[PDB]
RNA sequence: AAGACCAGGC
DNA sequence: TCAAGTACTTACGCCTGGTCAT
């Protein structure tokens, strides 16, 4: 072990990634949010390029 | 230099055409909190006990009482009878209430009209209000600004704000010795409506707005048409709003060049012009070359000649009774005056494919080496300006057909007309062609190599590729027409997000190089250093507000 | 300087209306006596105008001039714009 | 948080009175009514009512500001006629027209129905 | 989130009309045909259930804090 | 840690280092609607200073055709500079160009 | 100086919509007749909600405030009723309110639509218009929603609640002969329902005599009151508004003078 | 280019540019670089087939998909430097036919020329209708605007959430809010509007909007606020405990109500709370107990809708409080069409009030006619013509940019068929009097857009408050109890007035006023004990010559960081 | 002090000082169950 | 700064343009002196500025005073 | 209060003599202590004195009835090991 | 407790 | 005396809020 890198949600890596509609609303995550950000400390960071 | 201030409020500002030109309208939480610290002497001792009485929690109330050892009761905590007691000397800083003098402003204070002293008159809801000929002072408008109320705490300053910063002495601005005010909007709009001949008033109607004329001596005139059936006209009734006797010519917008020279100069065929004798509207249609910020305006001369009180209420008249009757005749916009005919489209397009041709023309000449550059120019330079002239003249002539289309009822043309918004470069625009679109004073530059967009061919210099939208709004942008609008609007956001800086540091330089530079008691303007800046200000020892435009008559 | 040879406006500035009526306006509002009669007027700053139109305000304005000098000028003496 | 309460249009609190009658002193025979918490549903119709008196000189209306629930109707009448009268005599007027046209409604409901 | 009651502009009952609306909409009837259906006359009242989403429904997929 | 104060503080580079660290990277995910958390997640941004006086970064270049929507941008210290993807607007992720 | 003598004559008159025409008065009576119908016309409805339970995915005020446009059947006892400020109680009463009680819970798998249907009145007469359903809230398994309402009387101007009418379609001079409106291009506009003029002519000539009279009058109702009754108390209490003015002025007079 | 097409050794990504001029040919495999998907023209044909449409017409159960079309050779994605020199047709019906000849070298065309715009700028009706700085200005507000923004907002515990009552989806929409997810989570209303000067509230930018719609829900919004608290044992003996404190058990203590708070010191949800009452009540012990609890933000007066109990990453006590608020539209909030239209309300009507068409019919909102002929948003006109058809006629109006099939002139005739005026103007009655208004009156339904901007987050008021510490002048910000900032250039505006009074007054009265005692032989501020009236100058020995100056206290400090650097800002009063 | 687990939905109750975690469950995020002290609310 | 900060004009005044620190130097190592008499340098000490109602002094006339009512 | 009050008619600038600093200063000695406190209280000689202000908002500075605002603060120094150019003052 | 940054408003 | 380097500075008004790490 030599660290933890953030995961961006919805990504490969992510746990919600090829989940289903219901699988998502199984979680209280909305089937329309599209992912693409990371969760640092509760909150939402996303990259600008 | 600067610093945050007690006793200020800020809040979102909405309109009120209710409202007098020097008041401002508070919602009562902000009043509730401003408090004002007045003396209790034994005129107002029982007025100011009630206050005590009533405490913080209702609103014609008292926050602190001050006694003379300066220790501060707190009236907003269950106080204690014996501490509500107010002998002569005692300051009890009661609640913020109608009338009250605060000092008004929106930054940035680009002048000294941009922040004015206002008369408060307290309102339901959360939003300041004030009257919409005060906009333009404080170069405000209606969508989401704020604006600072700025409460003075002793009588002086009071004083000080009533008889130096009060909105009726900051009519006229000694910057170009004009006034900052004028009627705007749906007032001036319905206004130049109101004062055409054809409008003929009923006798309720005139009821109606004589209510809404304050300064009104209660007697009806006598109407313009006696039979068959009593009718007074537009003109008629504003005469009624037109203070004291005030002598004042201008011209409407529409007046044509012709009508000075030939015969019906004194009868306006169309009746444009203005002819206001002993505060009688004559003759004429008004419209911001009348009741705008211009020099010479019937509001000027009402300033002028009749002094800050009374053109205050020439202001709050005008907007009342011509907002009432407009509640009447209406104002709209709609894709009908979006909508020229169809001989004029053809018209437009017509001129639109000559300028093409011409431009093709041009392009071929150049492309033959028959171009002879114009003395002073190069040859890409000369051939720019050929067809920016080519474009330029028929952007200009479709322009022409366009306004030539507009029927009396256009709401365009309306509000063209009025000065109240918009002009014939917007008509031509939304009806005719949007024109060319520049970045830096040239054509739309070769972004990629020798042309503009991949859609184009390299070596493009036709109208299409440089950015002219030979089409309108109403008809709709191409894509590439488009793009190239959005190329050239960027321009104007990049202008505008930069200027400002730029322009107040060269204010903020102004100021500091001028801050203690003032007219001294012997007429001489000094610095702090007693230096003689100019023996009399502006060599004529005048003020720059009462000075006026005249001609010589002996020169020439 | 004397009242001889007083070199300023025998106009009343702006400035000078505004702190005199200020500064009356708080003499009376501190019990000062008022020096014109009032009818039901309880407002001070209403008194010092109303006794500004009378040409009662008991206040001398001192002008200092740029060399050092002033002039006393009393609010009586000078000739109100309104 | 400065929300007038919606009942601010109708209900007079305490101490407010409902009319005020006060002389015009710039004309004779003139005179300003005050109508607390009313708007345009009476003004207007007391004002059209008044035109109707060929001894009313004036008759007009107006809500001096739309967030305040107040009307000001001035009614200028000819000599020998006291402005008060002339609105008591409209009031009257717009009541006994009210009745029957109410009257005429419900036979005309009754006539429709079943008729 | 929900159908409206009383249209806004007017103030007609529509609450009542969306399940109808999207019955006549699943069965034949097209958006303006089941509008003349539900008596919706004014484009007012036509916009209420012409531009409704139904975001309830999908609110009801998350499981709720009790069961 | 690193990882995590330079998507939190958003100040790319070592914490000692923030002042050399380029700041404004990783900004809070914008959730007041969802067209904002779309143009949030579709953005672009040029490195150069906000107080910069120079126009023409700031200008609509010919090349962002299909690249950067021509409409939105950040009006104010941001205009042009701060830039959006058009909508099928894509962006390499790199091969080896073996 | 005397009041005209107005006429009625209804052409339409069905239980959501009476069409009616008024002739021989002023336009500001009959302008301030529409006027109460939106605004001053007593009708009930609730006003006080109070929430046991909701599990539901909508908050207590979106629920509350759906409640308070439900229309109840206000018709005969609306009168009856007094304004809860007038009466002599505290809080509510049957002779100031009525009680409604909303109990529901989603015990089935299929979504569980909580309706106008599902409110219980106290009086057999006040019933939320259902003699299909007002949607209120829908329901998953496990949701449960239970409260008590009281329902209040009042006017439209308090609150759009207790407006008792949908569209009230108001018209004077159906062919433009007085010219309050002008055309550009008459000929461009859609005739109205009440025209009475050719399809070659597109408005009637000027008539510099006339007056606006014959108002065309088609109040909607939305089912909490009658529109038949609702015309009548419009009238009754725009009269009542004149009865009390008339009052209070000769108070006036009499104090005055 | 046959490699790439086809996926042998090329992929997609990579992007080959021949500069013919200068002979060279660049290849790029490197990452950053922006592309976008362009069709394939071959000859003067496209390579996009009838049978590509067929087959993702069936996309469902076909396997079928984007990536198919560019394995057949059909799409191909260019990047900018490759964009140079590639010939782009921008339709294919319109510029690869043959006609008055341009180019007939056509090697690939625009998909379609809406896919210029970005997520924001695609909610625009008819944006070519438009003037650009509106798109621009549109495209800034739309992220402002208010509906639901994501559908799992119960389970969320975020600051600041805004949720709409009843979202709408346009009835003139693009082809691309339908890759938007805009009729899924809509962010506005379609409200009927009328292009109006009615009463002159709508003046300027302002909207007059109708109390009764207001009333039956109209733009009506929830805020929700989350409040976060956490337990945290810092010192030996230090520690924090959420707690409902008592009278006197707490050091600390703060004039607010602690009743609404549990065992637990957290105030269960359903609880009405005002300003000033404790969300969380969390007790300090000091080395009895210190108040640390948590008041709402003034004035908020919401109810608790939700409260969350956790352990953070420490494994203490974790609180999350979301407080909702419910918000109807007031006569200060924000507003906004699609089209760079914002503007506040100006007044609220009620039905009678608002005027009227002959079928009853009031406007939701009324928006000045001046606003339109500077900003020249003729998209928003356009807007309101095909939305009125569309609600009529019941489908939902097409307003993508582009088409060359939706001409205004179309949505008039259309318009005509349904009892109206072609273009969109009804004659209106005066709500007041019941008459007709002369100039008839432009209503349709145009989508709006309800902003977070919203005066009572926006109000404030100062009197005599907080000061900063090192200042000690008002503090700064609205949520801080702060006072507005007298700045320099209101200063000159005041100097310009010759206000020396009133500017003393903002400058020194107003904000810190404060005395020194200065020596009078030096400038320098002396020793001054006022209890004991010994006033002392150390460096004179001058105890009697000591002067009171009255100063701002920013002066002193000033004068004090002057003679911190060395400097000596001697004050002399003689 | 009657807590509701986020994942079974189950009523748990809890006192000060506990660490918080659902029985049968294992779940650390619970929520408050809605006070039973009633809240008027004016339908307007 | 070059221009403002040239005239000879008191430090406190130049203090308040673009130099602040650097002017204050100059002067506390020449012992410059602030006369005072600039708009500045009086509302940095929050005194009255020689503005307007600045400008003039008033005085009580005593004289005019024994004219005076409720005493 | 009962020194008379002035207005400040001409402020005149100079650098602080460090003999006029020393005599100003109310720390006898210098500050040699870098420490704010050493057993809860403020120490005599270190950069949190009680003879140069005033501390926790409820106490008196021992110089003078403090109040925390009727306290203007006092100065102190350090009396430099070895003289040190001043960085304002070094070009001239 | 007030700094840094970021976003926004006009 | 000069004049050409090189170091060295200096441009946003007000307002909101949020988050983060000392
Ligand atoms: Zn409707
Ligand atoms: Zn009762
Ligand atoms: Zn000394
Ligand atoms: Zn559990
Ligand atoms: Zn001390």
């Amino acid at each position: 072990f030599i660290g933890k890198i953030p995961i961006m949600l919805r990504s490969t890596y992510c746990l919600l990634n090829g989940l289903t509609d219901r699988d998502l609303c199984e979680l209280n995550e909305c089937p329309l949010d599209p992912g693409g950000y990371f969760i640092i400390n509760g909150s939402e960071k996303v990259l600008i390029a | 230099m600067g610093k945050r201030v007690d006793f200020s409020a800020r809040t979102v500002i909405t309109p009120d055409p209710n409202l007098s030109i020097d008041q401002v309208g508070v919602p009562r939480s902000i009043a509730a909190n401003m408090t004002f610290a007045e003396i209790v002497t034994p005129f107002n001792i029982d007025r100011l006990q009630e206050l005590v009485r009533r405490g913080n929690s209702q609103y014609p109330g008292a926050k602190y009482i001050i006694r003379d050892n300066g220790d501060r009761i707190d009236l907003r905590f269950h106080p204690k009878p014996s501490d509500l007691h107010l002998q002569t000397g005692y300051k009890v800083e009661r609640h913020m209430c109608d009338g009250d003098i605060v000092i008004f402003n929106r930054q940035p204070t680009l002048h000294k009209m941009s922040m004015m002293g206002h008369r408060v008159r307290i309102l339901p809801w959360s939003t300041f209000r004030l009257n919409l000929s005060v906009t333009t002072p404080y170069n405000a408008d209606f969508d989401g600004d704020e604006m600072n109320l700025h409460l003075p705490q002793s009588l002086e300053t009071r004083a000080e704000i009533q008889e130096l910063a009060m909105v009726p002495r900051m009519i006229v601005t000694p910057q170009s010795n004009r006034p900052v005010m004028g009627i705007v909007q749906d007032t001036l709009t319905a206004v130049r409506k109101f004062t055409k001949r054809d409008v003929f008033l009923e006798r309720g109607e005139v009821m109606n707005l004589l209510m809404f004329l304050s300064t009104w001596d209660g007697k009806v005139p006598q109407p313009a048409i006696l039979k068959p059936r009593p009718l007074w006209t537009g003109k008629q009734i504003f005469s009624l709003i037109i203070p004291g006797h005030i002598n004042c010519i201008r011209t409407h917008s529409t007046h044509p060049d012709d009508e000075d020279s030939g015969p019906y100069k004194h009868i306006s065929p169309g009746d444009t012009k203005v002819v206001v004798e002993n505060g009688e509207l004559i003759m004429g249609i008004l419209c911001k070359k009348s009741l705008g910020t211009s020099a010479g305006s019937l509001v000027h001369i009402s300033y002028l000649e009749m002094g800050h009180d009374i053109t205050r209420l020439f202001y709050s008249n005008i907007q009342t009774v011509i907002n009432n009757w407009l509640l009447i005749e209406g104002h709209t916009i709609g894709i009908g005056d979006s909508i020229a005919d169809s001989k004029t489209y053809q018209d437009i397009q017509n001129t639109i494919k000559k300028a093409k041709q011409d431009v093709i023309e041009v392009i071929e000449k150049a492309h033959n080496n028959e171009l002879e550059p114009t003395p002073g120019n190069t040859l890409r330079q000369t051939f720019e300006n050929q067809v920016n002239r080519i474009l330029n003249d028929a952007r200009d002539k479709t322009g022409s057909s366009a306004q030539k289309s507009l029927s009396e009822y256009n709401n365009f043309k309306s509000m063209v007309v009025s000065g109240a918004k918009g002009s014939k470069i917007n008509i031509s625009q939304v009806i005719a062609v949007v024109g060319q679109q520049n970045v830096e004073g040239k054509r739309i530059p070769f972004g990629f190599k020798h042309r503009t967009l991949p859609h184009f061919i390299k070596d493009d210099y036709g109208p299409e590729s440089r950015g002219f939208v030979e089409n309108s709004y109403l008809a709709g942008l191409t894509p590439t027409e488009f793009f190239f609008h959005a190329m050239g609007g960027r321009e104007g956001l990049i202008d505008t997000a930069v200027k400002t800086a730029e322009t107040g540091y060269i204010q903020r330089r102004l100021i500091k190089s001028m801050e203690s530079v003032m007219v001294k008691y012997d007429a001489t303007v000094r610095n702090s250093i007693n230096q003689v800046v100019q023996l009399r200000y502006g060599e004529d020892g005048l003020a720059g507000e009462s000075v006026e435009f005249q001609n010589l008559a002996t020169l020439k | 300087q004397a009242n001889q040879k007083r070199i300023t406006t025998p106009y009343m500035t702006k400035y000078e209306r505004a702190r005199v009526l200020g500064t009356r306006a708080l003499q009376i509002a501190m019990c000062a006596p008022v020096m014109v009669e009032l009818e039901g007027e309880t407002d001070p700053l209403l008194i010092a105008m109303k006794e500004l139109k009378a040409r009662k305000i008991p206040i001398i304005i001192r002008r200092y001039l740029p060399d050092g000098s002033y002039e006393d000028w009393g609010v009586d003496e000078l000739i109100i714009t309104d | 948080m400065n929300a007038p309460p919606a009942f601010e249009s109708f209900l007079l609190f305490e101490g407010e009175k409902k009319i005020t009658i006060n002389k015009d002193t710039k004309v004779p025979n003139a005179c300003l009514f005050t109508i607390n918490k009313e708007d345009h549903t009476l003004g207007n119709i007391i004002k059209s009512q008044l035109l109707k008196d060929p001894q009313v000189l004036f008759a007009g209306y107006k809500v001096p500001h739309p967030l305040e629930h107040k009307i000001i109707i001035r009614v200028q009448t000819t000599p020998d006629y006291s402005p008060q009268e002339a609105f008591t005599n409209a009031i009257t007027d717009l009541i006994s027209e009210l009745s029957l046209l109410e009257e005429r409604f419900r036979v005309a409901i009754k006539d429709k129905q079943e008729g | 989130m929900i159908i409206p009651v009383r249209c806004f502009t007017c103030g007609k009952i529509v609450g009542n009309k969306w399940e109808a609306y999207l019955g006549l909409l699943q069965a034949e009837y097209t958006e303006g045909d089941a509008l003349d259906a539900l008596g919706l006359k004014r484009y007012c009242c036509r916009r209420m259930l012409l531009a409704h989403v139904d975001l309830i429904e999908k609110l009801l997929n998350y499981a709720p804090l009790e069961k | 840690d690193g990882l995590k104060y330079s998507l939190a503080t958003g100040n790319w580079g070592d914490q000692k280092k923030a002042h050399q660290a380029r700041a404004g990277v990783s900004q809070v995910l914008n959730r007041l609607t969802f067209a904002s958390t779309l143009s949030h997640l579709r953005r672009l941004n040029s490195p150069i200073g906000r107080d910069g006086k120079l126009a023409k970064p700031r200008q609509l270049h010919n090349t962002l055709w299909g690249m950067v929507c021509p409409a939105e941008t950040p009006e104010g210290h941001a205009v042009g500079l701060v830039k959006n993807l058009a909508l099928m607007a894509y962006i390499s992720v790199g091969s080896q160009p073996s | 100086p005397y009041a005209n003598q107005p006429t009625v004559r209804i052409t339409e008159l069905t239980d959501e919509n009476v069409k009616f025409i008024i002739e021989n008065t002023d336009l500001a009576v009959a302008n301030s007749i529409r006027r109460v119908f939106i605004a001053e016309v007593p009708i009930i409805a609730i006003d006080w909600v109070q929430i046991d339970a909701n599990s539901s995915v909508l908050h207590d005020e979106f629920i509350a405030h759906r409640l308070g446009l439900i229309p109840l059947i206000s018709d005969d006892i609306v009168d009856k009723l007094q304004y809860s400020r007038d009466c002599t109680c505290e809080e509510f009463c049957p002779e100031c309110s009525v009680e409604f009680t909303l109990d529901v819970r989603c015990n089935e798998d299929q979504t569980r639509h909580v309706t106008s249907r599902d409110l219980i009145s106290n009086s057999p007469r006040v019933i939320p218009v259902t003699s299909d359903d007002i949607l209120i809230v829908k329901l998953r398994k496990g949701q449960e929603l239970r409260l008590r309402a009281y329902a209040k009387k009042g006017f439209g101007k308090e609150h759009a609640k207790w407006n008792p009418t949908a569209g009230v379609a108001f018209e004077y001079d159906p062919d433009n002969a007085l010219r309050h409106t002008v055309y550009p291009k008459p000929e461009e506009w859609p005739k109205s329902e009440y025209s009475e003029l050719d399809e070659d002519e597109s408005q009637a000539p000027y008539d510099p005599n006339g007056k606006p009279e014959r108002f065309y009058y088609n109040v909607e109702s939305c089912g909490s009151l009658r529109p038949e009754t609702i015309v009548l108390s419009a009238l009754s209490g725009l009269k009542k508004k004149l009865s009390d003015l008339q009052t209070q002025l000769s108070h006036e007079i009499q104090s005055d003078v | 280019r046959k490699l790439r097409r086809q996926m042998d050794i090329i992929v997609s990504e990579v992007s080959m540019i021949r500069d013919i001029r200068e002979r060279e040919i660049r290849i790029y495999t490197d990452a950053g670089r922006i592309c976008r998907p362009l069709l394939i023209v071959e000859k003067q044909k496209l390579l996009l087939k009838k049978r590509h449409i067929d087959q993702l017409k069936e996309r469902e159960y076909n396997n079928y998909s984007w990536q198919d079309l560019v394995a057949s050779g059909v799409v191909e994605y260019i990047d900018t430097l490759e964009e140079e020199t590639v010939m782009l047709a921008m339709t294919p019906d319109d510029l690869q036919e043959k006609e008055v000849a341009y180019c007939s070298t056509y090697t690939h065309c625009e998909i379609h020329p809406s896919m210029i715009l970005g997520v924001c700028a695609s909610i625009i009706p008819f944006p070519d209708h438009n003037q650009s700085p509106r798109n621009t200005y549109q495209s800034a507000m739309g992220k402002q605007a208010m509906g639901v923004y994501i559908t799992n907002f119960h389970v969320r515990m975020d600051t600041l959430a805004h949720v709409l009552y009843y979202p709408q989806k346009p009835l003139v929409t693009t082809r691309s809010m339908e890759y938007l997810r805009f009729r899924e989570l809509p962010a506005g209303i379609n409200s009927i509007v009328a292009i109006a000067s009615y009463t002159g509230y709508n003046q300027e930018d302002s909207v007059i909007m109708n109390r009764s719609a207001v009333d039956r829900g109209f733009f009506r919004s929830v805020f929700y606020r989350s409040y976060k608290e956490q337990e945290s044992k810092k010192g030996f003996d230090q520690e924090e405990v959420f707690e409902k404190p008592t009278r006197e058990t707490c050091q600390g203590m703060r004039h607010a109500i602690y009743d609404k708070l549990d065992d637990d010191g957290l105030i269960a949800p359903g609880v009405r709370v005002s300003g000033d009452d404790v969300i969380i009540g969390k007790t300090v012990t000091l080395p009895t107990k210190r108040d640390c609890s948590t008041f709402l933000r003034t004035s908020e007066t919401g109810i608790v809708d939700q409260v969350m109990v956790t352990l953070n990453q420490e494994g203490y006590k974790f609180c999350k409080i979301r407080v909702r608020s419910v918000r109807i539209p007031q006569i200060g909030d924000k507003f906004a069409s699609r089209h760079g239209q914002k503007g506040t309300c100006g007044i609220q009507y009620r039905q009678e009030d608002m005027p009227f068409t002959c079928e009853g019919i009031t406007p939701d909102i009324i928006i000045n006619p001046h606003a339109i002929p500077s900003r020249m948003t003729i998209g928003h006109l356009i807007e309101c013509l095909q939305g009125k058809v569309s609600a009529n006629k019941g489908e939902i109006g097409d307003a993508t940019p582009f088409n060359d099939a939706v001409n205004v002139q179309k949505i008039s005739n259309l318009l005509s068929d349904y009892g109206y005026h072609l273009r969109g103007n009804e004659v209106l009655y005066n709500g007041f009097t019941g008459r007709k208004i002369t100039s008839q009156i432009f209503i349709g339904p145009t989508y709006y857009q309800r902003l977070k901007h919203m005066v009572d987050d926006k109000i404030h008021s100062r009197a005599r408050g907080p000061i900063q510490i090192l200042n000690r002048q008002p503090m700064e910000g609205r949520s801080r109890d702060g006072g507005l900032r007298f700045g320099e250039m209101e200063r000159d505006c005041q100097i310009a007035h010759g206000a020396a009074q009133f500017l003393r007054e903002r400058l020194f009265e107003a904000s810190d006023p404060y005395q020194v005692h200065v020596c009078n032989l030096c400038g320098i501020m002396a020793i001054a004990n006022t209890r004991t009236h010994t006033y002392e100058c150390r460096g004179c020995r001058n105890k009697t010559q000591i002067s009171l100056v009255r100063m701002p206290y920013a002066c002193k400090l000033l004068f004090q960081e002057l003679m911190s650097m060395s400097i000596a800002p001697r004050m002399m009063s003689v | 002090m009657i807590y509701i687990c986020g994942e079974c939905h189950t009523e748990n109750e809890i006192k000060s000082r506990d660490p918080i975690r659902c029985r049968e469950c294992g779940y650390r995020i619970m929520y408050k169950k809605r006070t039973k002290r009633l809240v008027v609310f004016d339908a307007r | 700064r070059h221009g403002v900060n040239r005239q000879d004009t008191g430090p406190l005044m130049k203090c308040s343009f673009e130099e602040t620190v650097d002017v204050l130097m100059e002067a506390a190592a020449h012992g410059e002196s602030d006369p005072m008499k600039g708009v500045s340098e009086n509302i940095m000490l929050g005194q009255l500025a020689p503005a307007g109602t600045g400008c003039f002094d008033l005085l009580l006339d005593a004289e005019k005073c024994k004219y005076g009512m409720e005493i | 209060s009962a020194c008379p009050l002035r207005t400040i008619k001409r402020v005149q600038f100079g650098v602080l003599s460090p003999d006029e600093l020393k005599r100003m200063s109310v720390t006898e000695g210098g500050i040699k202590y870098p420490e704010t406190t050493e057993g809860g209280r403020p120490k005599l000689g270190g950069l949190m004195d009680p003879r140069q202000g005033v501390i926790e908002r409820t106490g008196r500075c021992q110089t003078c009835a403090g109040n925390m605002t009727e306290c203007p603060g006092h100065f102190g120094h350090i009396e430099l090991a070895k003289p040190v150019f001043h960085v304002g003052f070094l070009v001239k």
